[PDB]
């Protein structure tokens, strides 16, 4: 049930739009530079420049989800944690949506925002030049549109400068993505705690079943094996309970991310401080390991 | 020849009525679709060899004129061991366990035996292709169990398919070594033989309490899933089953190479034993301790072991063996035990609370007792404190209760040692006994005193059962790069699993690994649609698979077997993972594909054109949400101790936990 | 309730009819601890499910307040499109909004 | 039963089959005001008409 | 008779009050919650025996 | 903390003053497992709250 | 327990034994009771071995007037004047189910 | 005279090989 | 006596059974020797990849060592940690 909910969270956050808009060839819309948040057809990767930095900030544990038997018997001197987990019955399943699929979803969302605006969430997309969309956004916060149309150079330059500052902030080592690292740290620590808790004897002769069966006698061994059975069953139950509580917290966060994507990327919000500090104009989503970054 | 047992030979596991339940049990069963051997009467050739009996058989007879009449069970089958004959002589069913001379060609028209003697068991019944008669024979704890079933058939050549439950008819107390058997025929028929295995089954009961269906949990991954969820019906989806396992193949026994028999005669047969206050300790090393050479001459009145069952003493090897020797009286032998008090346990010889070893004692009235009186054995009865375990006190100093030195011809000054007075004519509580205490350690250190078990060649890179100096297990052995120090023999993980060993014959280090590894998932449609499944193996590149089947190919999630790869992409209903999905599509089959993210679309950016809606529609959409669930309450007293006063009295001191549970539910 | 939890039997009547009082008192406590553990596991799962149901009911209450009793400006909070009205209907353990 | 409770027996004198049922059944609730107000309570029994 | 009681001790270590847990459902509730005072409301007591 | 969890007593001093070392080591583990279970239950309730 | 009579680990029943020095012991010596002391393996529970075949440690058949060939049964020698560890005892084992 | 034992006198607690682990033990130590 | 860390190996396990309360050293007719006393203590030992003890933590020396033995690690991050109560 937990794993199915984990697939459902990603589907409910990223797959809101129904049709996949293609990335336009021109990234320059009336003074505004969209090159750093859109994919380019020259690099080998399928994702934008900022998403590259975001995936570089977070270290992972499972590169792939494939550890072969000959590989674990080829690595015995290096006491690898994944081989120890897998030899004791604990496995990690791949996510349903690949990172390329999530990157394609975010590219479609950014292209639809830059070309159609706010209308592709209510229904079919309506094309509009970007300056007019900016004028409507300015009119939505109580400022007349001549303010946009007479200061378009300054506003475009400030937009480009802010994008460059976001780019420079993520290239320096920091803890901006520190609550995405906590998720993978907690999962790894829980699995390693399950592996290390297997050396408790739970008030028996030994923690090794082979030692009890080689030395003790059948009726006496059957009362020492049940202590180990009850202890290890208790350890598994504790792990499952902690996992259910963590899943509830993650589900609340994913619900908030879904409603924020709905009310801030697909439209303009009147709610105070719900999307940034100030009067909200736009939002752009970017994919991240186990998460989403809104600009 | 070779046939298959298609769901053949299920019997009632106990004598308890059950109805409308699914019962999971583990016992000796004939596995589904296993090999059975057929024996046919092709011609005048009488087909009846000696078939081996391997912990139980399934026997079937397809008949039309009653050719098969019974069986002979035995081991040597000549004249030297007991054998049991179970036959029908057309008037009675007779069962007879005796010691009789068998014939090479036993048959009817009654030629089964030349003569018989030393008869043990006797039973006489009451007086009295188209038929199929089924039997299950099993031997356990000196009992031969017989199960019987009957079926009218019409087939002419093969064993017919189907399902039929057998019922118990006989539980014979024979106590016979049964390894071989042979059928008895009449002078047109066929009979079939299959072998039983230890297996877990799941049985279904009717409303009449009859077994009508079963699931063999080790046949295929679908049956493993069915036994895991305890149901006969599986819904559509993907399920994580148990990880991939292999069974061990060979056996490895590695013991140190020792030649000398271990000195039982020098220890147990010595002309002189010390007093209990001056007990002696001797080290035992480099010997084979089988102790079955003592069964001819030496017998012990007491023999008690601590830390190990006696019946395993021949399968182990012992690290630091010491033998303590002394002599006591008959009433003091009970004091040589952990946690005991008395003059011996306080002032002469004390055992630790966590003692591991054995105590042996025997009566020696014919050696250490004279008619005049043997006064050469002494014990201490005065001391200023108790001894520590395995501590000796030798001094002979005059004793004073106040604690100051004194001269023995005075007042309140004694000699601390008393003499045992051993006579021939006294009662057995005053007779001498010789006591030997053996102490050792097990399975944590280098060892040089082992049992009489024989060694075996080494096997590398294969799942085997192993036994190193008494430490047994299952795994794969590989050469290692660890560097043990001379005082070390084993190595352990962070989870206290023994992962390294030093081979006791050639001093090389070996790594031990488990045999099972890798996750397995089963993809199925509904059980109504098909019994076909697809299997996905992680951790294999397409090997370590259960079956190769058809259409094996590699996905990003793993190796998929049993599904067909299609180039077109759709929405998916069974999410496999890593962008791969599965469905059940057309003859129907299971197909796998890449999931579709959405519909392709293109809108062109222009700096001077706008799009405006001209018309509209009114839509109504539904949205369903849960609000509440069922309110429930529990009663601890009835759930834990249903209508039992003693259990309620024992539960009376757990009341805080139940009031906590009730508060949470309310 | 048919697990013996490492005891002679799962039936208290069988233990009390055959075993002897001090020996029976150490086999009854295993069943007591096992069944107490089962009840505790049930209560914990029920508390977690109750938390999920409470979050859903809070969302239903605010949706009834902001969409049946008024018109909402929030995008996709009540249906796909520009919201005009909403009607509630009762359902087993729940509510259906049109 | 499915919970390993002995629910049927054959009488050893006359070979008839008998069903065994528990004696306790039915939930009980106690309605009370505060203990300061009164010692009177009301009792609600489910599963009885 | 064999019975479960709940006894109250003073600060001088003297028994001055008791509750007989099998007298009536209110006393069963008092022995269940281990208190001499019950607040206003409805409480699920033990099933009917 | 006054439950004996199926042991001789709930007081470790009483078990160590009277029982013998191997027999006391199997009565102390029952109290250890019971009190560990109590702490685990408290922590789970606290996480939910 | 190895070569003559073995009980199961999960045995249910009772063992009764009593001294019979006044019936099965003579002054001359009663030599009518025997026990097996040589075998090629241990017995299974409730299993009987009746054969009287010459025993060889290597495992091949042999003639008893030879080397490394023995008779596998020994006599109990029961006298009146011996100690109680060499006196005869009659043993009855009862086994049942409950 | 009086000196200090600065991390002095640790011995092997048993005869079991262990590598790349942290082992917690209780015994007679300086 | 020089400072440092050095691990000792077992050489003798003698079965004497002797009451030992006193001892004395034997010298030759320019040297020094040092005596210290053992206590029942909990230690945490670190093993190499060669199976050699090269570092240890005495869990009763100071509260930092108590924290290290509690978390079973030789490295503690920055912050505040609730250790065991005052005994
Ligand atoms: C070999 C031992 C043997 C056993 C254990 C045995 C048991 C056995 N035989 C039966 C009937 C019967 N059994 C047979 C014949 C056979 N059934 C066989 O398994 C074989 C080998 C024959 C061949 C002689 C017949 C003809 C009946 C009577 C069928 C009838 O009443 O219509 C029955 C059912 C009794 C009933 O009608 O209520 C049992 C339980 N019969 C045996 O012969
Ligand atoms: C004399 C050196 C012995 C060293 C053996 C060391 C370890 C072996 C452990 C137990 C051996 C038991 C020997 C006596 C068995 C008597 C069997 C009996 O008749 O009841
Ligand atoms: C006669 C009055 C005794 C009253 C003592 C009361 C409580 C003391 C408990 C046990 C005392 C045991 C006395 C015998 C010990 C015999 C020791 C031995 O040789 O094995
Ligand atoms: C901004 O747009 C120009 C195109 O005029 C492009 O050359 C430049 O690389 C863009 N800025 C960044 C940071 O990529
Ligand atoms: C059963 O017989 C078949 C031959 O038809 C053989 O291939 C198979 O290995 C046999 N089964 C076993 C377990 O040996
Ligand atoms: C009798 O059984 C034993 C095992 O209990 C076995 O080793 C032996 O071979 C059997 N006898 C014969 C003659 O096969
Ligand atoms: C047992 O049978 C064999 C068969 O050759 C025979 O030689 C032997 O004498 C028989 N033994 C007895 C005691 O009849
Ligand atoms: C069958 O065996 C029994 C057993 O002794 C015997 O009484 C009966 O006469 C036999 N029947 C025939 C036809 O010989
Ligand atoms: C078995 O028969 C022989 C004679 O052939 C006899 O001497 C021996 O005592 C018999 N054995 C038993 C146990 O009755
Ligand atoms: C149960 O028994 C009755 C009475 O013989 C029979 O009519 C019914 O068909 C049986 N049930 C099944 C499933 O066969
Ligand atoms: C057993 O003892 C007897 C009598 O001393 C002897 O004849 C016989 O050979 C012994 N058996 C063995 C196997 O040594
Ligand atoms: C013990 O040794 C003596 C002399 O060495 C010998 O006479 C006696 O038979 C031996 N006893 C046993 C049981 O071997
Ligand atoms: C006997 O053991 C020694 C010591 O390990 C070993 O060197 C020798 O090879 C062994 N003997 C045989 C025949 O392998
Ligand atoms: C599987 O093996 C092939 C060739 O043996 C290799 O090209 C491929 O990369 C492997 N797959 C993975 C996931 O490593
Ligand atoms: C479009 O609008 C016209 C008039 O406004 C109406 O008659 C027509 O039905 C509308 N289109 C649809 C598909 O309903
Ligand atoms: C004795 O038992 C039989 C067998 O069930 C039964 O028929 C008979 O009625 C019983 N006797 C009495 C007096 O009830
Ligand atoms: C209670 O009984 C009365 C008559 O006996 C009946 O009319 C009524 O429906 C019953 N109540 C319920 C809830 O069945
Ligand atoms: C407790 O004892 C003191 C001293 O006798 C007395 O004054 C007080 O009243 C007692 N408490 C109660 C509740 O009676
Ligand atoms: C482990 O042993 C190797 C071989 O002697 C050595 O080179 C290496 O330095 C050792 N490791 C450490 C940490 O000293």
């Amino acid at each position: 049930g937990i794993a199915a909910e984990q697939d459902r969270n990603t589907r409910e956050v990223f797959a809101q739009v129904k049709q996949m808009y293609k990335t336009p060839t021109l990234k320059y819309f009336g003074g505004f530079n969209f090159s750093q948040i859109l994919p380019d057809p020259l690099k080998p990767t399928k994702r934008s420049f900022i998403e590259d930095l975001l995936f570089n900030k977070v270290t992972l544990a499972d590169a792939g989800f494939m550890k072969q038997y000959g590989e674990c018997l080829g690595d015995i001197n290096a006491r690898d944690l994944i081989c120890a987990q897998k030899f004791n019955g604990l496995t990690v399943l791949p996510p349903l949506l690949t990172d390329d699929m999530i990157a394609a979803y975010t590219a479609a969302l950014v292209s639809g925002t830059a070309t159609a605006g706010w209308t592709f969430g209510a229904g079919a997309a309506l094309q509009i030049p970007f300056a007019m969309q900016m004028a409507y956004r300015f009119n939505g916060i109580g400022v007349t549109q001549n303010v946009l149309y007479e200061n378009q150079k300054q506003i475009a330059n400030q937009f480009n400068k802010a994008i460059s500052q976001i780019q420079e902030s993520l290239t320096t080592t920091s803890t901006a993505l520190g609550k995405l690292q906590d998720v993978v740290n907690q999962n790894a620590q829980a699995l390693n705690t399950l592996v290390k808790q297997l050396s408790s004897n739970f008030g028996a002769i030994s923690s090794v079943l082979n030692d009890i069966l080689s030395r003790l006698c059948k009726v006496e061994a059957e009362v020492q094996i049940d202590r180990l059975i009850t202890g290890r069953l208790q350890s598994l139950q504790t792990y499952v309970t902690q996992q259910l509580i963590r899943a509830a917290e993650i589900r609340a966060s994913a619900n908030l991310a879904a409603t924020k994507m709905s009310e801030c990327v697909l439209g303009q919000s009147k709610r105070v401080d719900f999307c940034g500090k100030g009067y909200h104009l736009m939002s752009f989503p970017q994919a991240a390991p186990h998460g989403v970054v809104f600009l | 020849t070779q046939h298959t047992s298609s769901m053949r030979g299920v019997y009632y596991p106990d004598e308890i009525f059950r109805s409308d339940t699914l019962y999971l049990t583990q016992d000796l069963f004939l596995p589904f679709y296993s090999n059975v051997t057929g024996f046919h009467t092709i011609n005048h050739t009488f087909g009846n060899p000696v078939i081996p009996f391997k912990d139980g058989i399934y026997f079937a007879a397809t008949e039309k004129s009653n050719v098969v009449r019974g069986w002979v069970f035995g081991s040597t089958m000549n004249n030297k061991s007991q054998s049991v004959i179970i036959i029908n002589n057309s008037t009675n069913v007779v069962i007879r366990a005796c010691n009789f001379e068998l014939c090479d060609n036993p048959f009817f028209a009654t030629m089964i035996f030349d003569n018989a003697f030393n008869c043990t068991f006797e039973y006489i019944s009451d007086a009295f292709f188209k038929h199929l008669r089924e039997f299950v024979f099993k031997n356990k704890d000196g009992f031969l169990y017989v199960y019987k079933g009957y079926q009218p058939i019409d087939v002419v050549r093969d064993l017919p398919s189907g399902f039929n439950t057998l019922k118990p008819i006989f539980k014979l107390p024979l106590g016979i070594n049964i390894t071989n058997f042979r059928a008895i025929l009449t002078a047109a028929a066929a009979y079939f033989v299959g072998y039983l295995k230890p297996t877990t089954f799941m049985l279904k009961y009717d409303e009449n309490g009859t077994i009508t269906d079963a699931v063999d949990c080790s046949q295929n991954p679908l049956a493993e899933l069915k036994c895991s969820v305890k149901s006969f019906e599986i819904d559509k989806g993907i399920y994580q089953t148990s990880n991939f396992r292999v069974v061990p193949s060979g056996d490895v026994v590695r013991f140190p190479n020792i030649t000398n028999l271990c000195p039982f005669g020098e220890v147990f047969n010595a002309t002189k034993f010390p007093s209990v206050y001056a007990w002696e300790r001797k080290k035992i090393s480099n010997c084979v301790a089988d102790y079955s050479v003592l069964y001819n001459s030496t017998f012990f009145s007491t023999f008690k072991c601590y830390g190990v069952c006696a019946t395993k003493l021949n399968d182990l090897c012992f690290s630091n063996v010491y033998a303590d020797s002394f002599v006591v009286k008959g009433d003091d032998v009970r004091q040589i035990a952990p946690g005991q008090t008395g003059v011996i346990a306080d002032y002469n010889y004390k055992l630790p609370d966590d003692f591991m070893g054995c105590v042996l004692a025997w009566n020696t009235r014919n050696i250490d007792a004279t008619s005049t009186g043997n006064y050469n054995y002494k014990y201490r009865y005065l001391r200023h404190g108790k001894l520590r375990p395995f501590e000796r006190d030798i001094s002979n100093v005059p004793f004073s209760p106040d604690g100051k030195p004194c001269t023995p011809p005075a007042l309140n000054c004694y000699w601390p040692l008393n003499d045992y007075g051993f006579y021939t004519t006294t009662g057995i509580g005053y007779q001498p006994y010789r006591v030997v205490v053996l102490s050792f350690e097990l399975l944590n250190a280098p060892a040089t005193v082992c049992g009489p078990k024989l060694s075996t060649d080494l096997i590398k890179n294969q799942c085997v059962n192993f036994n190193f100096n008494g430490l047994t297990g299952t795994g794969v052995l590989t050469p290692s790069s660890k560097r043990f120090q001379p005082f070390q023999q084993f190595g352990r993980d962070v989870s206290d699993f023994t992962d390294s060993v030093r081979d006791p014959k050639t001093s090389e280090i070996l790594d031990i690994s488990p045999c099972s590894f890798g996750g397995v998932s089963v993809i199925t449609p509904g059980t109504n649609a098909s019994s076909e499944v697809a299997v996905l193996y992680q951790d294999v590149n397409c090997w370590r698979i259960y079956s190769t089947g058809n259409n094996v190919f590699q996905t990003q999630a793993g190796c998929l077997i049993g599904a067909e790869h299609v180039d077109t992409s759709y929405e998916c209903d069974i999410p496999i993972g890593a962008g791969i999905c599965a469905s059940y599509h057309t003859q129907k089959s299971i197909v796998a594909y890449t999931m579709s993210l959405g519909a392709d679309s293109s809108i062109a950016y222009s700096n001077n054109t706008i799009a405006i809606p001209t018309n509209f529609s009114i839509s109504i959409t539904t949205e369903v949400m849960p609000v509440s669930m069922a309110k429930t309450s529990v009663d601890c007293n009835m759930y834990i101790c249903g209508d039992s006063t003693e259990c309620a009295n024992l539960l009376l001191q757990y009341g805080s936990f139940c009031t906590q549970l009730n508060r949470a539910l309310s």
